[PDB]
RNA sequence: UGUUGUAUGAAAGGAGAGAAGGUUAGCACUCCCCUUGACAAGGAUGGAAGAGGCCGGCCU
């Protein structure tokens, strides 16, 4: 069979309910444990709720996860930006990958993005920590069907209605208050 | 040339042997009776004072050989265009034109 | 193969006869399963060569010259688009768009795009994936608005030319692939075998789309221009000429289809309930029943299965004209169970319209046999 | 060599073989 | 005889506005060029001559780019029917369609024409 | 909207495709080899018995004789063949360029004159972005006083001039300004 | 990395070596490029030996990642050693190799008919890989001197330059 | 087992610190196979033990 | 606080592949290389020169 899975297996799964619809994200918890732990803990405490997908570059990315909506504000669970972590089997070559956004090296916040196609130049610059699977990837694509105004802003941005941890790979996440 | 430019072509003095679609036979009307050669001389021939003066290719600047042509044979073959007007007569995306 | 007209430079060997020989026996010279380690694909085609036979390569490149493989692909995509455009109201298609096909698509055998998109007016109940030749499809499975169609071409050979099975395999590989770009979860893949002139499809069907594709593919394989140029180039490569002055009088499409890969059985049961009238002393005419028969005929092998119905079955019953029809369906189911699996039919053609209903009821173990009624009953 | 030719309905040969329509010939006989 | 019948009924398909079918025929007759019997090849060429006249050079399928370099080795054929029908086809392309070939091609095809004078 | 099934398991095969078979050929049970195996078994069964004349299949009937091969070969399921592109076109270069070959019928390359692009050339043009980019560009082939159009008024021959300026221009010269055409006094709104 | 560096020193940028050690051109070649990019039996012999080694190591990789069972590893290894002719293509360079290949096939019959006895039916599950593995090891005992000599000549001709007087 | 275009795996990312699966081992009887039970499936099972093998 | 320390292949533009009529087959002598694991074989027969005397020139 000439079809090969190039990627290591996932472990752990997070549901996003959005105004585009539902999104299943399953996580690479061995390969990128910091960002996965971050993302699960922010989901368990409703950090992402009512955050918009503020930056959209069609055929490239859909950015999100800023509670201000500005494009400049994120708080990790570690009180500080955390490190990048790369894997040789995790490469930006397809749509439906979930990665952490940053401004520069070792600067990770709560912002993330979905990819919408091949992005070769994002390699070794952004931590890939999850992928979108099932039919819900088609819902993800509909996040990029927006009327995009200047500076890559939607007219009426889609937003996150809730989150849900379907399966938690870690055992010791204590959500903050 | 393209199809609208073929009225600008010159004709051979002798009539064509394949009569259909010819421009120089009596029946076509392009070979007319009682022609005065001095009156029809400057038609579709070079005239440096007249309207068809010695032209050069707009691309390569070498001299064309047909009156009223703006593109020399090689440049027109390679770009796929009519030698007189420059409208394209051929889609050359899949043709590696070889000048050899 | 002889000299094609009526009676009355450099030395070396000429490769015209050897290349003719190598084209003609090429499904067997180009066996794909003899040794299955390495393969070479030719440049603009989807022909695989197993082993380096260099007269065969010249034979094949002479056929697919001047980008014929792409040309065939685009001609079939154009023809299917013109089929669906005639049918926007009946299937409730809002629009039919042809995808801007990445130019190298039709001979790239690892991955595929979509070729046609259908956008719905409202929504289409979508069933689970099945073949083009299956029958009983339940439209409950999913619901959608987009629906893609993907055209595949292949060149088979002697060891491998099952086209239904190819269509299934390519569908399940491409739609479950991680690197796939399909616009929706639902669609169909259509596979055409140019070496053998076979075709099939596999995928999701929305209501009314399977019969449409069946007719469309039959018509397209019969009458495409680019396929005519392909078959014409093969015959010139082989220098094959026809002895016969015209096409056979019974050249109808239905007649031609009877001799495809699929098994087709004619069932004739008008003679099942058969009687004789004779004169009585009472003055009223009487009918005595006599033995009947069901005819099942396989045209390709010329096999007649004759089921002799003895009148003992009719003894104690009241309305006989239906019992015979019901019996006719049960006996046909019996014969299909009795035969080996490779003997069993794909289509059954019934001479009598009313026979069509019970038979389809009684064949439950065999849901994929279609039953229909032709125009050439005999 | 053994249709090679197009089929046309031939001229009624019952006048040749039997002298008239075969069914009529049985009727008289 | 079949190629002769195409050459007679080419005009009827123009009046019947069925250029798609005649276009298809031109594509079919292009594969019959490799004929080895000169009588058949001359009629294939005659049929082609008629289709070029009826549809025109710029809508012709196979394009004149494909048809003219196919025709230049057919020039060598010494049979008179082939030469006659090929030279007319070549000479008609030479004026109405000269941008479909390179100048080196017209030069070598020009050289070839010196054998047509015998 | 596609909704999630909400399962905890990951999607895909659990062994990550480490055992993915080749399923492009016909099924093992319906295969030519398997059919042959059934026929051999049925002939073993009928070996000692009488001819009973019942139908068992088109292939396998009573053969009175004691018990590669004819058929298609079945292919290995788990072996994935390695494919490479044959980019060598095998065209006669002389025949393609000039239409003349010194080998004739002995030439062992293709006598074909078409010059379409190769597959890798199409791919390089698609990568570089230069596939069809040239369709965009085609090769098709007052002001005396420089003031406002104070009565833009015409002559015989399209030369739209100002009114009192061109009356003074006629005072200067009796012909036009644009191409020195004979106006003959004719001067129109 | 060794074979890829050899390809890069020679300016053979139109040949690509993939990670399963197949050498393949990326475009059509001129006559000059076909003459210059032809490699000899030393290169290819070494390349096919490395291809076999990668097939063996990747099976163990698949086991250590968890994707296969230990039984599937043993069956996969014995499949590898009985089918080097289909998996590599080593025989084209040295055909004397066929002797090993034939022998491996002969061991399979010997083992298979002894393994598949009784309730055990014909099918793909036999994993007794010591015999096939043993045969190749002896092949490698003989071919190591040869390739060290041949590859020393390839490297000497690459670094010292071609030697002008000859033999 | 892996694709042509996939580069060979890194040990540190993939294989290091994952538990191996069970190997093929036939269960031994603690009564009947007492003498051979302790070291049967070790690598160089009697290597360290002085009284059975000469040494390392 | 730089520079001629060189070569291969490709593209574009040019030249054009031995045989005292034409079409060609090769194997070598010297010294200049290329592919090659070569004491093999190829690279247009791999390419390039090929009578004597005197000071590129002159004589037989
Ligand atoms: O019994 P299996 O484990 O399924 O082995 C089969 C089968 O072996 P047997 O029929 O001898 O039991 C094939 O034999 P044939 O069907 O061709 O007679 C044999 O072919 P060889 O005898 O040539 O080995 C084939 O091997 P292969 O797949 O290479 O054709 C081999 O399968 P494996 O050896 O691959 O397990
Ligand atoms: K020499
Ligand atoms: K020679
Ligand atoms: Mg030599
Ligand atoms: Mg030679
Ligand atoms: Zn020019
Ligand atoms: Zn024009
Ligand atoms: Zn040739």
């Amino acid at each position: 069979s000439n079809i090969y899975i190039q990627e290591p297996p996932t472990n752990g799964k997070v549901l996003l309910k959005t105004t585009a619809g539902d999104i299943d994200i399953e996580l690479w918890s061995k390969e990128a444990p910091k960002a996965c732990r971050n993302f699960i803990q922010l989901c368990l405490e409703a950090y992402y709720d009512n955050t918009i997908f503020h930056r959209v570059v069609p055929g490239f990315i859909v950015q999100g996860g800023d509670p201000t909506g500005t494009g400049s504000g994120g708080e990790s669970i570690y009180g500080a930006p955390f490190k990048d972590e790369f894997h040789s089997r995790l490469r930006f070559n397809r749509r439906g990958l979930v990665a952490m956004a940053n401004a520069g090296s070792h600067d990770n916040g709560s912002q993330f993005f979905f990819t919408l196609g091949r992005a070769d130049e994002l390699n070794n610059k952004h931590t890939i920590f999850g992928k979108v699977t099932g039919d819900t990837v088609y819902n993800m694509l509909r996040l990029s069907e927006v009327d995009i105004d200047d500076d890559e802003r939607p007219h009426n941005p889609h937003k996150i209605k809730s989150c849900e941890v379907l399966f938690n790979p870690f055992d010791d996440i204590i959500p903050r208050e | 040339v393209c199809e609208k430019c073929e009225k600008k072509l010159g004709t051979v003095i002798t009539p064509d042997t394949w009569k259909d679609g010819a421009r120089n036979t009596t029946e076509s009307g392009g070979r007319k009776l009682n022609e005065n050669k001095a009156l029809t001389s400057k038609k579709a021939r070079f005239d440096p004072y007249g309207k068809n003066k010695f032209s050069t290719c707009r691309i390569c600047k070498s001299s064309v050989h047909q009156p009223g042509s703006h593109y020399c044979q090689g440049c027109a073959y390679k770009k796929g265009i009519c030698a007189m007007c420059g409208k394209k007569v051929l889609d050359t995306k899949n043709y590696k034109q070889t000048s050899v | 193969w002889e000299k094609a007209s009526g009676f009355e430079q450099r030395s070396g060997l000429n490769q015209i006869p050897n290349r003719r020989f190598t084209l003609w026996w090429s499904p067997t010279i180009n066996r794909a399963n003899v040794y299955v380690g390495f393969q070479v694909q030719l440049d603009l085609t989807g022909i695989f060569m197993h082993g380096k036979i260099p007269t065969l390569k010249i034979s094949l490149i002479q056929i697919f010259r001047a980008h014929l493989w792409q040309k065939i692909h685009e001609s079939i995509v154009m023809d299917l688009c013109q089929v669906f455009d005639q049918e926007l109201d009946a299937l409730e298609i809002e629009t039919v768009q042809k995808e801007t096909i990445h130019p190298r698509k039709s001979y790239k055998m690892n991955s595929s795009c979509a070729d046609i998109l259908l956008f719905a007016s409202y929504k289409w109940n979508v069933s689970r994936p099945s073949l083009l030749a299956d029958s009983k499809d339940v439209m409950d499975s999913t619901t959608t608005q987009k629906y893609w169609i993907d055209i595949q071409l292949r060149w088979g050979d002697y060891d491998s030319h099952d086209i239904e099975r190819y269509a299934r395999a390519k569908f399940l590989d491409y739609t479950t692939d991680n690197m796939s770009i399909y616009p929706s979860p639902t669609g169909v893949l259509i596979a055409i075998d140019l070496a053998y002139n076979l075709h099939s499809a596999y995928g999701n069907w929305f209501p009314g789309s399977k019969p449409l594709i069946q007719q469309a593919m039959a018509k397209i394989m019969k009458a495409n221009p680019a396929l005519y140029v392909l078959r014409e180039r093969i015959r010139k490569g082989l220098q094959l000429y026809s002895s016969e002055p015209t096409e056979p009088y019974l050249s109808s499409q239905n007649y031609g289809e009877l001799f495809s890969n699929q098994i087709i059985w004619f069932v004739d049961d008008t003679n099942v309930y058969r009687v004789t009238i004779h004169k009585t002393f009472e003055g009223n005419l009487t009918t005595k029943p006599i033995n009947g028969a069901i005819f099942i005929f396989n045209p390709r092998t010329g096999q007649l299965f004759l089921k002799i119905i003895h009148t003992s079955v009719w003894a104690g019953q009241k309305r006989l004209g239906q019992l015979a029809k019901w019996k006719t369906a049960e006996e046909v189911a019996a014969l299909i169970r009795s035969l080996p699996v490779e003997e069993q039919p794909k289509q059954i053609i019934v001479t009598r319209k009313g026979m069509l209903d019970p038979l389809e009821v009684h064949l439950l173990d065999f849901p994929n046999i279609v039953i229909k009624g032709s125009e050439l009953q005999l | 060599g053994k249709a090679q030719s197009i089929y046309r309905p031939s001229k009624n040969l019952d006048k040749d073989m039997y002298g008239d329509d075969l069914e009529a010939r049985i009727k008289t006989n | 005889q079949a190629a002769d019948l195409i050459s007679r009924t080419a005009v009827v398909m123009k009046t019947c506005q069925e250029e798609k079918l005649m276009g298809h025929l031109g594509v079919v007759l292009y594969e019959y060029l490799g004929e080895e019997y000169p009588e058949v090849l001359g009629s294939i060429l005659g049929a082609l001559k008629a289709i070029v006249n009826v549809i025109g050079m710029h809508k012709m399928t196979p394009p004149i780019k494909d048809l003219l370099p196919r025709l230049t080795p057919i020039l060598k054929n010494r049979h008179e029917k082939v030469q006659e029908n090929c030279i007319d086809l070549v000479g008609r392309i030479a004026d109405r369609g000269a941008e479909y070939v390179s100048a080196r091609e017209w030069m070598r095809i020009c050289f070839e024409l010196l054998e047509l004078l015998k | 909207v596609y909704k999630s099934t909400r399962s905890a398991k990951p999607v895909g095969p659990e062994d990550m495709g480490a055992t993915a078979v080749y399923e492009l050929d016909t099924e093992k049970e319906r295969d030519a080899q398997a059919i042959f195996e059934r026929s051999q078994k049925i002939q073993e069964e009928l070996r000692g018995k009488e001819d009973d004349k019942i139908y068992r299949g088109i292939n396998n009937y009573q053969k009175y004789m004691k018990p590669v091969r004819k058929g298609p070969i079945r292919a290995p399921e788990h072996l994935r063949a390695t494919v490479r592109w044959d980019y060598q076109p095998d065209i006669c270069k002389d025949y393609k360029e000039t239409g003349f070959c010194g080998f004739g019928d002995s030439c062992k390359f293709l006598h074909d004159r078409s010059d379409y692009k190769h597959g890798w050339q199409i791919e390089r043009e698609l990568d570089e972005g230069r596939y069809g980019v040239y369709e965009d560009e085609n090769y098709e082939v007052c002001f005396i006083c420089r003031q406002s159009f104070q009565n833009p008024v015409v002559t015989k021959c399209r030369h739209y001039f100002c009114e009192s300026c061109a009356l003074q221009h006629f005072r200067t010269t009796p012909r036009c300004y644009v191409c020195d055409q004979q106006t003959n006094g004719v001067f129109n709104p | 990395n060794m074979l890829n560096l050899l390809i890069h020193r020679k300016n053979l940028n139109y040949l690509h070596l993939d990670y399963n050690f197949n050498l393949k051109p990326v475009k059509t070649l001129t006559t000059k490029e076909r003459k210059k990019s032809r490699f000899g039996n030393a290169f290819h012999l070494c390349r096919e030996v490395l291809r076999l080694t990668k097939l063996v190591v990747d099976s163990h990789v698949q086991y250590r990642l968890g994707n296969v069972d230990a039984f599937q590893l043993a069956d996969g290894l014995q499949y590898i050693f009985a089918h080097v002719g289909q998996l590599t293509g080593m025989y084209r360079y040295k055909y004397k190799l066929m002797r090993q290949i034939r022998m491996c096939k002969d061991l399979k019959h010997l083992i298979y008919y002894r393994f598949n006895t009784g309730p055990v039916g014909k099918g793909p599950g036999c994993g007794f890989w010591a015999a096939g593995w043993r045969v190749w090891l002896f092949f490698m005992r003989g071919i190591t001197p040869l390739l060290e000599r041949w590859l020393g000549n390839l490297l000497a001709r690459q670094f010292e330059g071609r030697h002008s007087k000859g033999v | 087992p892996f694709d042509d275009e996939e580069p060979p795996l890194d040990y540190a990312d993939n294989i290091l610190d994952v538990e191996p699966l069970e190997a093929i081992q036939l269960e031994l009887d603690p009564e009947e196979d007492a003498p051979v039970l302790d070291w049967f499936y070790d690598h160089q099972p009697l290597r360290d033990s002085r009284k059975y093998v000469n040494g390392s």
